[PDB]
């Protein structure tokens, strides 16, 4: 997705693409519109 | 009150857990926000029998 | 049968540039969010 | 009871002229990330039941 | 028996109650003027 957006491949993407501080560094963007996190799946 | 005081060059900043208005970011624009949340309810709690 | 346990009851760890577009779609989902369509969606 | 009504973000009241929305974001991104609003969650939220 | 059924056996749940679809005067509910809460009451149409 980085890759698409920094060598303007997707001029727009959207994803399911966290919101990360690293990539907020390379790749601005949009509104939370889904609440996610790390969680863990057990038994 | 808090967008007056802003608007009007009084205050410069809120530092308080503003919710994302979308009219509000229409004039004072957020920045990325604390905590994802929502209203709830206070209910009574009910006495038992 | 979902005895299948994630972490907790839902305990989340963790807690292109110059596009005019951002305003848009920002206000945007500030209409979707004030609406709940992304609700409709979940 | 009932859900989270309305799911929408706290922010920050910031101007459209303030410069400053830059590094502070930055900082946020930093609080999810090492977990400083997990420190508010021990330091403030997490105490107390019935 | 009695006693293990009168003891083992037999609320306002949000917007989509008929309390707050239909609205009562025994249930009358409340906020704060001049709130970010006000404005998503005045947003939405329902």
């Amino acid at each position: 997705m980085i890759g698409e957006v920094v060598y303007q491949r997707a001029v727009m993407a959207v994803g399911s693409l966290t919101i990360n501080e690293e990539r907020s560094e390379v790749v601005d963007f949009s509104v939370p519109f889904v609440e996610t996190g790390i969680s863990v799946m057990v038994s | 009150g808090m967008m007056g005081e802003l608007l009007s060059g009084q205050a410069d900043m809120i530092v308080a857990p503003l919710t994302i208005n979308n009219e509000r970011a229409q004039y004072i624009e957020f920045s990325k926000p604390f905590k994802y949340q929502g209203l709830t309810i206070l209910v009574k709690k009910e006495i038992p029998r | 049968g979902c005895k299948l346990v994630t972490i907790g009851s839902g305990y989340i760890f963790a807690t292109q540039k110059g596009s005019p577009w951002k305003r848009q779609i920002d206000l945007a989902l500030l209409q979707f969010v004030g609406d709940g369509e992304m609700e409709e969606l979940e | 009871t009932g859900e989270l009504f309305f799911r929408s973000g706290f922010g920050i009241g910031m101007r459209k002229d303030s410069p400053w929305k830059q590094n502070v974001s930055l900082s946020i991104l930093k609080s999810h990330e090492n977990g400083f609003m997990e420190d508010l969650d021990k330091t403030w939220v997490r105490y107390q039941e019935c | 028996a009695n006693l293990a059924a009168f003891l083992v056996l037999d609320r306002i749940t949000g917007i989509n109650d008929p309390r707050l679809r239909n609205p009562s005067d025994k249930f009358i509910y409340a906020t704060v003027k001049q709130s970010s809460v006000d404005i998503y009451f005045r947003r939405q149409v329902e």
